[PDB]
RNA sequence: UGCAUUAGCUAGUUGGUAAGGUAACGGCUUACCAAGGCAACGAUGCAUAGCCGACCUGAGAGGGUGAUCGGCCACACUGGA
RNA sequence: GGGCGUAAAGCGCGCGUAGGCGGUUUUUUAAGUCUGAUGUGAAAGCCCACGGCUCAACCGUGGAGGGUCAUUGGAAACUGGAAAACUUGAGUGCAGAAGAGGAAAGUGGAAUUCCAUGUGUAGCGGUGAAAUGCGCAGAGAUAUGGAGGAACACCAGUGGCGAAGGCGACUUUCUGGUCUGUAACUGACGCUGAUGUGCGAAAGCGUGGGGAUCAAACAGGAUUAGAUACCCUGGUAGUCCACGCCGUAAACGAUGAGUGCUAAGUGUUAGGGGGUGCCCCUUAGUGCUGCAGCUAACGCAUUAAGCACUCCGCCUGGGGAGU
RNA sequence: CCGUCGAAGGUGGGACAAAUGAUUGGGGUGAAGUCGUAACAAGGUAGCCGUAUCGGAAGGUGCGGCUGGAU
């Protein structure tokens, strides 16, 4: 019904061990009460076309997350503003 | 609640060769699972009162389907009770 | 359908007021001779034969005069579901002593009121559609 | 008969069989027997009245429905054995 | 022999099954309408007649005679309750846009008060006529400045409104959720609804805090043949935040209730096509536009109270009585 | 003789009733003798709901509500 395309970017300096626990929390709020997703990915070394906060790198893990309870793209938006973990996210409502 | 193909395994294994929904034993089974599927949304959303009556209406429409199950179904009445988790 | 002749009574009456030659009364399983019981006299004129499929719709084929003169001055409901108006050997009514045909069905199907007293029975006339 | 200025009642309530003896089975007692069950059929409280065959009555649709005069049911200061 | 409006009538109670009652095609084994044991068929019974008492009580007719005591065993495609089945128009709202369901706000700079020191001394709180206020042993006026509040003028819109319920000195939260053109998914159609959570402006409630330009009362000022009133004023209370909770309304403009159709639309905040917005866009959340027919009239009609779909329902002695 | 049951009575507290004084109210009354436009038009204050108040009878300075406002 209400699909959401979240394309959040992580910090350029984060340990893999902590990165696994960082994506676990993001996936925990995305796959909460039913995942209903398409396919997960894990982009690595790459360059962004636009610059935001003058960084050096940034791990990627953008995955499609279809929802019906409208609670998967809730905390995520707040996570990329209050805490200093996410920088550039996304908020697409297109099916 | 559950997705079309995420709860079509119950219908297929409990319905005759037709690959479709609308059966009295299929509707009752697909509605009972829906209540359990929306049971996690009935906890956090307890302050709201515009969905609590919705389940009652869903059970009210299920009564009619259950009324036909009490007509002439004895082995088809306990088949949707010993297999799932309900009373009677 | 809550009332058998619900639309039936709200069709001919409305068609006899707006002058509707052809009518479209939702035909049923008993909505045939009940809407054409006055086919003997001329109240509801007459029709060939109810032709449709599994209770579809039946016409009445109403007819008027030169300046659209309606013979029926509004039709009201009397014998409906629930209560029963069974005229036995109590007392048969009379006004002009013979003219048209009404609702008196027993074991002869659809009969007129000419021999209504002869049979001394008063039931409701009905028939199937096609 | 209703109570709004009361809204509830039966617990061997609901059915079990056996000590007898009367017009009779016998939850009569007989051995034992349930939880909120019975009950809305207001059972359980009241209202309390002798009951009927009758005469007026809307024009019929509605409504009344006992003084007669006989059946019965009573009573015999008060109770009780 | 009662309305679902002035009459005799708007449950503000928006969220829910009183089994009273609200299309589901086909379809059933016989709920059923009119036939069947009839002997009996009597009666201070209206007995079809029946006996006279003149004005009075003069009583036989059980078959007639009804006041009988053949009305199916029965002919199912069918009040409320429907298995095989698909649909959009509604479900989340399928793509939409203003909603940020919601700004309380530190650095903040603009004030009635003291005073650094000024529209700094007649400046302001300041009257239907009727202003009170700022030393008598020592006394306000705010362009400012060293201050703001319950901090905040504009984005707060005939907004989405989902129940009587539309947000900020830009500003963040998605919180069920409601809607018009559209149907991706199974299929199946009622009562402003028995769970009316007793939700419910308002004084009173969990007012944490509260009382400041101020402001009831109070000093008062004022008439004319008549006004402690009201007006204004120094002037307590009186108005204020999370924390069981808090309840009448002009909740209904005295104006609640499932109908449509024989004129067009269907606006709002601003978002949308046929394809270029020229022809289309039924209509709803919202503002509703009159004509068949009713209603004694008044008045209901692309959302009648004509007539085909729910329980409800109000006038009963005017009264007394809302006591 | 032990016992079994019985009327009857002393009465137990309550309800129940009826007068009695004192009362506190009704429901009008003694007919504008007591005071007054207590309200309606454009009603010296333009109209009107629940309320803190609320009078020998008569309301409004608060609390939220009102076009039912004329030239």
């Amino acid at each position: 019904m209400r699909t959401y395309e979240v394309m959040y970017i992580v910090r350029p300096n984060i340990e893999e061990d902590a990165k696994k626990a960082l994506v676990e929390r993001f996936n925990g709020i995305l796959a909460t009460e039913g995942a209903e997703v398409l396919e997960a990915k894990d982009w690595g070394k790459r360059r962004l076309a636009y610059e935001i906060n003058d960084f050096k790198d940034g791990f990627y893990n953008i995955v499609r997350v279809k929802s019906d309870n409208n609670k998967a793209t809730d905390e995520f938006q707040r996570l990329a503003k209050i805490s200093d973990d996410i920088i550039r996210y996304m908020v697409i409502r297109e099916d | 609640a559950i997705s079309q193909e995420r709860k079509n395994e119950i219908i297929k294994e409990y319905r005759v060769h037709e690959t479709d929904t609308g059966s009295p034993e299929v509707q009752i089974a697909v509605l009972t699972a829906e209540i359990n599927a929306v049971n996690e949304h009935l906890r956090t959303h307890k302050k709201d009162h515009h969905s609590r009556r919705g389940l009652l209406k869903m059970v009210g429409r299920r009564r009619h389907l259950l009324n036909y199950l009490r007509s002439k179904d004895i082995q088809r009445y306990r088949e949707l009770i010993k297999s799932l988790g309900i009373r009677r | 359908m809550t009332d058998p002749i619900a639309d039936m009574l709200t069709r001919v009456r409305n068609a006899n007021m707006v002058r509707h030659e052809k009518l479209e009364l939702p035909a049923s399983n008993i909505k045939k001779e009940i809407a054409e019981i006055l086919k003997s006299e001329g109240f509801i004129k007459n029709v060939e034969y109810v032709e449709d499929d599994k209770q579809g719709v039946l016409r009445l084929f109403l007819k008027y005069g030169q300046n659209d003169e309606r013979v029926i001055t509004g039709l009201k409901r009397i014998s409906k579901p629930g209560l029963r108006v069974y005229a036995k050997a109590s007392e048969m009514p009379k006004v002009l002593n013979g003219l048209g045909i009404a609702l008196v069905s027993t074991s002869e199907g659809v009969i007129t009121d000419k021999e209504a007293r002869k049979r001394n029975v008063g039931g409701e006339i009905i028939a199937y559609v096609w």
